[PDB]
């Protein structure tokens, strides 16, 4: 994205929630559950798992990233600290198997820098926020979309927020 | 025996250690404070040469 119609300067920016990452798909495992039984996966969002991912640039290192992103979002170190769960649960049909594969989802925060309206400087933040799992019933044998499996770039599965707040000096 | 002793102290990680909130306190992790009382002697010599 370029060339955005906004005055010059640094800008804190939410992309909203239900950001899955590229090739991180399978890494927490998945569950084959069949023939009329229900299969619940699920997670606990504390400690380690809860540490955000920074991506930051020459202008934007980790400090003020998470400082501008706190003063103006939702304030992740203390909130990370109190356990949150989450679940999701699957019935498989009648004489089947279902496959079904949980991934984290991550809240997007963007630091950019705007030169003549137009961005020439972007670092990401990813806050994880919670799961999504997907699932599939297969047959013996059945070729699977590569697409269920495996994800090649960063992506929102709700639709992307873009809500931006001038960082001053 | 070298004259090093706080080198696996780290800084940064340490300051990323969140404070503890909820504590469950152990009932019983003190002990009655007895004070120390000390009398001091004091000795009488007696002396010819400086
Ligand atoms: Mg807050």
């Amino acid at each position: 994205s370029d060339t955005i119609d906004l005055a010059d300067g640094n800008y804190v920016v939410r992309r909203g929630d239900g950001w899955i990452l590229s090739r991180q798909n399978q890494i927490l495992g998945g569950s084959v559950i069949s023939n009329g039984s229900t299969g619940i996966v699920g997670d606990l969002r504390v400690n380690d798992n809860a540490i955000p991912y920074y991506y930051p640039t020459p202008s934007f290192n980790e400090e003020y990233i998470k400082n501008n992103i706190q003063t103006v979002f939702t304030n992740f170190t203390e909130a990370n600290q109190i356990p949150i769960g989450f679940e999701f649960s699957k019935t498989a049909p009648s004489n089947k198997n279902l496959y079904m594969y949980l991934q984290y989802t991550y809240i997007r925060y963007e630091i950019i820098k705007v030169l003549q309206h137009e961005i020439i400087e972007r670092a990401v933040l990813y806050v994880p926020s919670l799961g999504y799992v997907k699932s599939i019933e297969f047959n013996p044998g059945e070729k699977i979309n590569k697409d269920f499996y495996f994800l090649t770039n960063d992506k929102c599965i709700l639709n992307e927020q873009f809500l931006y707040k001038k960082i001053l000096e | 025996s070298n004259d090093s002793s706080l080198d696996n102290v780290n800084i940064g990680v340490i300051d990323n250690i969140p404070e503890i909130i909820d504590v469950n306190p152990y009932k019983e992790n003190c002990d009655k404070f007895s004070p120390v009382q000390k009398i001091t002697s004091t000795r009488e010599i007696n002396t010819n040469i400086p």
